[PDB]
């Protein structure tokens, strides 16, 4: 029993972990650039008005 | 028309459906836009028109009603 | 070195079809009887030697399943 | 010196004219992930803060 549920757990988590670090990671660049540029035009923008 | 081009622009930069985008439609609320979508939002239709508009003028605009009569 | 059993299969492939179990294993599978945790000496012994009993099977284009429930069966190919 | 400043300033503008014509562009690629990714997969998995 034991010998066949280890397994399958291990198998569920490595695929698991190795999935979302490959993808979060890219998606979080993304929103990373979105925001910084977004950032930029605010300061831009404030500056500009005043 | 402007009164669909606002839709043009709301649509795109929300994602949310045309059907959705009524006149009365709010962003927060109905089609969900939060801060920074609003934020990209207003951007958006400032650069459709080719315009400009004050910052505390533009943040009290929170409706596709609102938006097209600052825009109209 | 020639005259070797590595020459032409794995050891562990080769010590898994020596066993006296296989025979009746072998026969039973091929007749489409599925593989529960209550027969511990089959169960068991598919178990120890997994991949090689897949790899062997795949000579056949059938494939040697394991449900997560941790039951065996064959899954032949259209080919 | 205002009319100097008035350089400066028109300097910004164009700059933020920029930044803002980038920003768009930006977003309107984004929503069609977020129009994909209401599976519920965005809300902790996917958008890991840390």
């Amino acid at each position: 029993a034991i010998r066949v549920t280890q397994s399958d757990r291990d198998l569920f988590k490595h695929l698991i972990t190795e999935a979302t670090s490959y993808v979060s990671a890219d998606y979080m660049r993304h929103a990373n650039e979105r925001r910084t540029h977004l950032d930029e035009a605010l300061a831009l923008r404030g500056e500009l008005f005043g | 028309t402007i009164e669909e081009r606002v839709k043009k622009i709301i649509g795109e930069q929300l994602g949310v459906k045309q059907e959705e985008v009524t006149n009365n439609a709010s962003f927060v609320e109905d089609l969900g836009a939060d801060s920074l979508d609003t934020v990209e939002l207003v951007m958006a239709l400032e650069e459709e028109f080719d315009t400009e508009i004050p910052d505390e003028e533009a943040e009290k605009i929170t409706t596709v009603q609102a938006a097209i009569d600052y825009i109209n | 070195s020639s005259t070797h059993i590595e020459q032409f299969m794995p050891v562990k492939l080769a010590q898994a079809l020596a066993n006296s179990l296989f025979p009746e294993l072998d026969s039973q599978l091929r007749a489409g009887r599925h593989i529960g945790i209550d027969d511990l000496d089959n169960h068991a012994f598919l178990m120890d030697f997994q991949e090689q009993l897949e790899e062997f099977y795949a000579r056949y284009n059938v494939e040697l399943i394991r449900a997560p429930e941790g039951f065996f069966y064959l899954r032949p190919r259209s080919t | 010196e205002m009319e100097n400043v008035q350089k400066k300033l028109r300097k910004l503008e164009r700059d933020y004219y920029q930044i803002r014509e980038q920003v768009v562009s930006a977003k309107a690629g984004w929503c069609a992930v977020m129009r994909m990714v209401k599976d519920n997969g965005v809300e902790r998995r996917l958008h890991r803060r840390e």
